């Protein structure tokens, strides 16, 4: 998840905070997940022959 | 700003903002009279022409200052300095930043 | 070697249409990427917009309805066009190449990357004096 999230707190009430992210220090992206091909086209042919039964 | 050096030492120029993101910084060298001409792209890369005594701070570490060091500094060197600023948080800046003037002594 | 020559009035009156033309030597004007560039005395130089025949091109939010852009392939000049023009436009133009640059930090993919624009060879310059 690359954001490089800062850490500040905000207060509530009598002992107790309420944590959020304050600002976001270099470069704003976005969350993303690889997957490997060769892998999973591979492994989809694997379902599908026992789906085949 | 005003910047002061004896002939033949290393000087640092100091220009724009402090970094907030990714930074490709556009550098130039102005002679009274003359243009501006191509000097730095990319923080660190000259095309054909240049020697290697131009160099330029890389734009990796966030909250600093966009620097260029020159080594050796002779007499021809007094010109006019622009730094012009590119940034992905940022907007594109359509003018350029403010001046910086060296003194070769 | 790219020679660029620009010519123009050099004594503009006020609310007059103010042109340019830009010669071009030793290049396609169709090939390559065309921007202006004004520079006020004693001051930082502005940025006006780069050009081109493709329709890639984009203008300064600031001054998106006074300027016009225009290409001439069979005489390979470039020509500008600025209505209402005003006291603090005397400055000095110039007509200089333009090659774009891709910085790809992150993904390729998602539209993250930005482009970047630098000029390689610059003209000489004209001064443009408005007054009345
Ligand atoms: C899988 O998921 C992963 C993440 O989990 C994805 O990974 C991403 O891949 C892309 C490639 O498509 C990566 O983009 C690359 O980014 C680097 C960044 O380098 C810059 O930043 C550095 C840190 O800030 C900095 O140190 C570098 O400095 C160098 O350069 C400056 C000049 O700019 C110089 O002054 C310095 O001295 C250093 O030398 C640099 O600024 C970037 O460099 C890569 O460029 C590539 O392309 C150019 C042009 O072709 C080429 O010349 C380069 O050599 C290089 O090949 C490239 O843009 C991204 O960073 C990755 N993200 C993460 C989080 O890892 C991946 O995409 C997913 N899919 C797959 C299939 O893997
Ligand atoms: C988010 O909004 C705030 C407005 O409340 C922006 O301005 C910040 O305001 C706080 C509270 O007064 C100051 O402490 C900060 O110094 C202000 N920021 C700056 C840059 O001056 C703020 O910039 C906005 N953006 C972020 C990332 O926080
Ligand atoms: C994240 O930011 C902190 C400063 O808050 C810095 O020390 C650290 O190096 C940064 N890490 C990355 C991966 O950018
Ligand atoms: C599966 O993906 C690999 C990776 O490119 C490819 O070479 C192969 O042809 C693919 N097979 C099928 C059945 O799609």
């Amino acid at each position: 998840r690359p954001n490089n999230n800062t850490r500040k707190s905000i207060h509530i009430g009598p002992g107790r905070a309420f944590y959020t992210t304050g600002e976001i220090i270099g470069d704003i992206r976005q969350a993303h997940c690889n997957i490997s091909r060769a892998k999973w086209n591979d492994t989809l042919k694997q379902i599908v022959i026992k789906l085949r039964e | 700003t005003f910047v002061s050096v004896a002939p033949g030492q290393t000087a640092r120029i100091t220009c724009g903002e402090e970094s907030l993101g990714s930074r490709s910084v556009i550098w130039y060298q102005q002679r009274p009279g003359q243009a501006p001409s191509l000097i730095i792209y990319n923080n660190n890369d000259r095309p054909s022409g240049i020697p290697d005594r131009f160099s330029g701070s890389p734009g990796s570490t966030f909250g600093t200052t966009a620097t260029l060091t020159i080594t050796s500094v002779e007499a021809g060197d007094e010109a006019d300095y622009y730094c012009h600023i590119w940034d992905s948080r940022r907007p594109t800046n359509w003018v350029f930043g403010e001046g910086t003037t060296l003194i070769v002594l | 070697q790219v020679h660029l020559q620009e010519s123009g009035p050099g004594l503009v009156k006020p609310s007059e249409t103010l042109s340019l033309t830009c010669n071009v030597s030793g290049t396609l004007v169709r090939d390559n990427y065309w921007s202006w560039i004004r520079q006020p005395l004693g001051k930082q130089p502005e940025w006006i917009g780069y050009v081109h025949d493709s329709g890639d091109t984009n203008y300064n939010p600031s001054l998106k309805s006074r300027v016009h852009l225009s290409l001439d392939k069979s005489k390979n000049l470039v020509s500008l066009r600025l209505t209402g023009v005003t006291a603090a436009d005397s400055a000095i133009y110039y007509c200089a190449t333009t090659k774009h640059g891709r910085r790809i930090y992150g993904v390729v993919a998602f539209k993250e990357w930005f482009t970047y624009f630098y000029m390689d060879v610059w003209g000489k310059g004209t001064s443009v004096t408005v007054s009345s």
